[PDB]
């Protein structure tokens, strides 16, 4: 079966609206949608419930979303993925917003963009407003070598200031501050301390503009006070994505994957019986058909993922920290293209010539 | 041959005899091969014999 | 404050030995011994982790591997489960690059060096025999990936011997006959090979098929290769490395519990030891004692275990450990030196080298052939289609002397 | 103080002061500016007293 999990304090009862939209079409094998939600439940409870329900209701595919209790939950099924050989889809939650690479002996791609995708969108913003030079500093957050290599390669086809990795050397490193635009690839917890040290050294208001990726702030509402009254960030999750729309996207993905499956050689994912013993390990040796479950379409666009878990050309938006310590949708992104619906943001002359 | 980006994000390769030297095919070049900075970072040049 | 400690092991008798260890630790805080065995189907273990231990108040855990050939799936379930809280843990056995990096797993410390670092010995193995040219063979697994990483980084930092070619390949290969062909016709004559066990035949039986082990040859592999081939198809004279701990969890227990004891004495000064959250279900509470416990276990130097000076590297494995410079005697095994931490310590025996000569062969032969290439350019290059005989016709210059043509 | 010391651009640095304050100023110098090979300090007679 094809199940869905919606643990978390939300409108789950309402979100079951998508049940009829599933019930009418876009399901060759008509699935058995069924919610098993929970409270702020612990990892072990999560595991036992997941496999117990997948065993009970005869489930052969699943997708869930929850409150951002911890990114570690994304890791926690990476183990069970190959342990039972079933597609997984983390969606709609910061819990499912982190990356989890190299576990790829099994399924569980994700949604949202990649490090590379968001980074290239940062560069797109940089050009579309002609911000010529840029600096960058970061720490051991996942993707440091990836980020530095990507940015060092995409410049051989810029006006950089310098790349810096940090660990009395902090001031002697911050003294190289030379760019008119400053970047950082981090998260909010450390962002408090780093904006603190920034006020300690670097400018904050008119004179510098701070741009950061999606998973620096995590959620969309909290705000440590050391952030300047302006932040160009980019994301998609909690500003346009409706939970019914998201679960519709998911059930569509799994149904069209099932279509490709039953068409190529007509094999259904065999029902894994028990999450307990080696007698269930009999099916565990059966064939695997993961790859070809990735070039399938519905709602028009294609949903091709690379071998690691990120879709191609996501639909993206750019927000800015306004004066009321809030974010506002200021930039559209579609089909590898940018739209900046707001000009330079508050020696100010306006010239004219022919 | 010159440094050219390949696979659209993957690598930088030499599209010709220079590469054939770096690739392991060749072992020495004798031809009107030019000298500049860009190539000098992966080859070793004798003094020039014909300006 | 009675800090109970939990363990998982593969031999119950040595779990009783661990109870002896916790009694000796009581000889020295306040401890309480608890432990659990292991079972197949790691999901059951991911059950038992909190069904037994996390149900209590734990500030350090013990983990060791079974003899089953999983060797990678054995430490991960407990790893993930505890890591949800960032709980420092102590691994005792197979040291593949499971948590070689902090990315997936966060605060684990081990007592056995991972098969990566054995590169470095080779490094100084070069600085003993003055060899400065080298071939390298690696399969594109994570193990070999890190292998190439560490080796190339150390060698570039040595700027001396410079690498020559990083030949990558795939595990599931029946024949690498194509690659060794281009390989064994290059300059140097020394070879390093780090891959899975059964690959050795795939190499070795293919090497002797190309006679790639006769003479003017030197080899160097990893312990898995040594075992799997020195039983099966080892071409004699090949050299490898051997580790002292081998396969026994006993001494590891001694190396482990001592620093576990020495740790608790580092937070009996401010009383920030509030409570390890017992029971798995019930709270997402981050026991923020984790970073402190880890930062202190990263330097809790002791000399308890059978092997003196058991400490940690920035990775948390065995640091400054000891190897034995293994060697083969055409069907037999011997140690001709104990690499002691950083010391250059060989030991006396008939150190044979492939083919069986008491000389130490030079690096390269420096062939006399030189593949040359060139392009078509009339005032520098004239090309002409051959004549009917298989050459192109001779001709004289306007002065009358001949003209070369090739 | 730091936003002023950030303009440090010369290869030679001067100061017209006395020893009592010179303690604190060389302290802040180590805090920001170089001290050994890279800068040379020159001062008048009545800095050291
Ligand atoms: O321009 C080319 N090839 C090309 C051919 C068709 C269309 C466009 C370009 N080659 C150049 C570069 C290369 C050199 O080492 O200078 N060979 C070489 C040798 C000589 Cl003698 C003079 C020149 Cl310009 C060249």
């Amino acid at each position: 079966g094809i199940a869905v999990i919606l643990v978390g304090t939300s409108d789950e009862v309402a979100i079951k609206d998508a049940h009829e939209k599933d019930d009418f079409h876009h399901l060759s094998v008509v699935p058995r949608v069924e919610l098993v939600a929970m409270n702020e439940t612990d990892p072990k409870s999560i595991i036992t419930r997941i496999c117990d329900l997948m065993s009970d209701r005869k489930i052969q595919g699943v997708v869930f979303a929850d409150d951002t209790d911890q990114e570690a939950i994304a890791q926690i099924l990476d183990f069970i993925s190959a342990q039972t050989l079933t597609p997984i889809l983390g969606i709609h939650g910061g819990s499912s917003m982190i990356m989890a690479d190299k576990d790829e002996s099994s399924m569980f791609f994700q949604f949202g963009p990649s490090i590379e995708q968001q980074a290239s969108v940062m560069l797109n913003i940089m050009e579309e407003y002609d911000w010529y030079i840029f600096s960058i500093v970061t720490t051991y957050f996942p993707g440091y070598q990836d980020f530095v290599n990507k940015i060092r390669s995409t410049i051989e086809n810029w006006e950089l200031e310098e790349v810096l990795l940090l660990d009395s050397k902090i001031q002697n490193q911050l003294k190289k501050l030379q760019s008119p635009i400053i970047l950082l690839y981090c998260t909010k917890e450390e962002a408090t301390y780093i904006f603190e040290v920034a006020n300690s050294v670097g400018l904050t208001g008119y004179g510098y503009t701070w741009i950061v990726p999606s998973l620096v702030a995590g959620d969309t509402d909290t705000v440590p006070s050391e952030f300047p009254t302006g932040l160009i960030s980019v994301s998609y999750d909690e500003w346009d994505y409706g939970l019914p729309a998201r679960v519709r996207d998911g059930i569509a993905i799994i149904t069209t994957a099932a279509s490709d499956m039953l068409s190529e050689h007509s094999f259904i994912p065999e029902p894994k019986s028990s999450c307990y013993n080696t007698h269930e390990k009999r099916i565990y040796q059966s064939n695997m058909l993961n790859r070809y479950l990735i070039n399938v379409t519905f709602e028009g666009r294609d949903l091709s993922f690379s071998e690691d878990g990120y879709q191609m050309h996501p639909k993206l938006v750019i927000i800015l920290l306004n004066k009321e310590r809030k974010w506002e949708r200021v930039g559209k992104w579609k089909d590898k293209s940018l739209q900046m619906k707001y000009y330079v943001w508050p020696d100010h002359l306006s010239i004219v010539t022919l | 041959g010159t440094q050219e980006r390949v696979q659209n994000s993957n690598k930088k390769e030499w599209n010709g005899m220079m590469g054939e030297l770096l690739s392991g095919q060749a072992d020495m070049i004798v031809a009107p091969l030019t000298i500049n900075n860009e190539r000098a970072q992966y080859i070793e040049f004798s003094k020039p014999f014909k300006y | 404050k009675i800090v109970n400690i939990g363990a998982v092991l593969s031999t119950r008798k040595h779990e009783q030995m661990f109870r002896e260890a916790v009694n000796q630790a009581n000889k020295r805080i306040q401890l309480q011994a608890t432990s659990v065995t292991h079972k197949p189907n790691a999901i059951q273990m991911a059950l038992s982790v909190c069904e037994d231990l996390i149900s209590s108040q734990v500030y350090a855990i013990l983990v060791s591997h079974p003899p089953t050939p999983n060797d990678h799936f054995t430490p991960t379930p407990v790893s993930y489960t505890a890591g949800f809280y960032r709980i420092p843990v102590l691994g005792l056995t197979t040291r593949m690059s499971i948590y070689s990096d902090k990315s997936i797993h966060l605060s684990f410390l081990r007592t056995v060096p991972p098969y990566s670092h054995q590169s470095s010995v080779w490094f100084e193995m070069m600085r003993v025999y003055n060899w400065n040219h080298i071939i390298l063979l690696v399969s594109d697994d994570h193990e070999g990936r890190a292998a190439q990483k560490r080796l190339e980084t150390l060698l570039e930092e040595r700027e001396g011997p410079k690498a020559e070619k990083v030949l990558q390949f795939d595990p599931g290969t029946k024949n690498v006959t194509a690659l060794l062909m281009e390989a064994r016709e290059l300059e140097a004559r020394v070879i390093i090979l780090s891959a899975s066990e059964d690959d050795a035949a795939t190499v070795y039986r293919a090497a002797a098929m190309l006679d790639m082990t006769g003479s003017g040859y030197v080899w160097l592999v990893g312990e898995r290769e040594i075992s799997g081939n020195a039983l099966r198809y080892a071409p004699d004279g090949i050299i490898g490395l051997q580790l002292i701990n081998g396969k026994n969890e006993s001494a590891h227990i001694s190396d482990a519990v001592g620093v576990v004891a020495q740790a608790v004495h580092e937070l009996l000064e401010k009383e920030n030891i509030t409570d390890p959250p017992r029971g798995c279900v019930g709270n997402t509470n981050i026991w923020k004692t984790g970073p402190l416990f880890k930062r202190v276990l990263m330097s809790s130097k002791y000399a308890d275990g059978v092997t003196g000076r058991v400490e940690f590297n920035e990775d948390g494995d065995r640091k400054f450990a000891q190897y034995s410079i293994m060697n083969l005697q055409n069907r037999k095994l011997v140690q001709v030196g104990i690499y002691n931490g950083t010391h250059v310590i060989p030991n006396d025996r008939k150190i044979i080298w492939p083919g069986g000569e008491t000389e130490k062969p030079r690096g390269y032969q420096m062939s006399t052939r030189l593949k040359i290439v060139t392009i078509h350019q009339e005032p520098f290059v004239y090309v002409k289609p051959t004549m009917s005989d298989g050459t192109c016709k001779e001709e004289f210059t306007v002065n009358g002397d001949p003209v070369k043509k090739v």
